[PDB]
């Protein structure tokens, strides 16, 4: 019944 | 056939005739397809980033960089950089990247690393030593006491 967008994505924090 | 529904804030959705595959176009650009074999694809727009979701928890996330992470229902994440070496994550703690070359690097939560080079030796650093294998069956180990110690092959 909610069709409102996701907040947006962020990689993975990595060493290398 | 299906069904287009615009609501006022400019979201749209495409509905297939049999409900199986729906399609939302979010007013800022997001696009949401579920799909008949219960996959999810999200596309934000902003981030230019594809997140797909598997009916077994499977993840998948595409970076616009190139970069790619699949993180598992059983904990393991596989991240694959833009220059193509893959570093996987494992659940109980330790890390393996994998280079273009073939060179293996694993890091255990112990502290220890154990490296697999593409010629067939393997090095290991611990906090007592540093030991490297060679294929010809010898091994030197250079201990924290500074002492070097050589076996030679049978």
């Amino acid at each position: 019944e909610d069709l409102s967008p996701r907040p947006s994505p962020n990689p993975h924090p990595v060493s290398q | 056939g299906g069904r287009l529904v615009v609501f006022p804030n400019g979201t749209r959705k495409e509905l297939s005739a049999d409900g199986q595959t729906v399609k939302v176009m979010f007013f800022n650009g997001d696009v949401k397809h579920t799909m008949p074999d219960q996959r999810v694809i999200y596309y934000y727009a902003e981030a230019q980033t594809t997140h797909i979701t598997y009916p077994d928890g499977m993840e998948v996330l595409q970076f616009p960089n190139n970069q790619t992470e699949k993180h598992f229902p059983d904990g393991r994440k596989e991240i694959t950089f833009p220059d193509q070496t893959v570093k996987t994550l494992h659940p109980d703690g330790r890390e393996e990247s994998v280079l273009t070359d073939g060179t293996i690097i694993q890091l255990n939560p112990d502290g220890s690393k154990v490296i697999q080079f593409n010629t067939g030796q393997r090095e290991i650093h611990t906090a007592d030593f540093k030991r490297r294998e060679y294929p010809d069956g010898t091994v030197k180990t250079v201990y924290s006491d500074g002492r070097q110690e050589t076996q030679y092959p049978t």
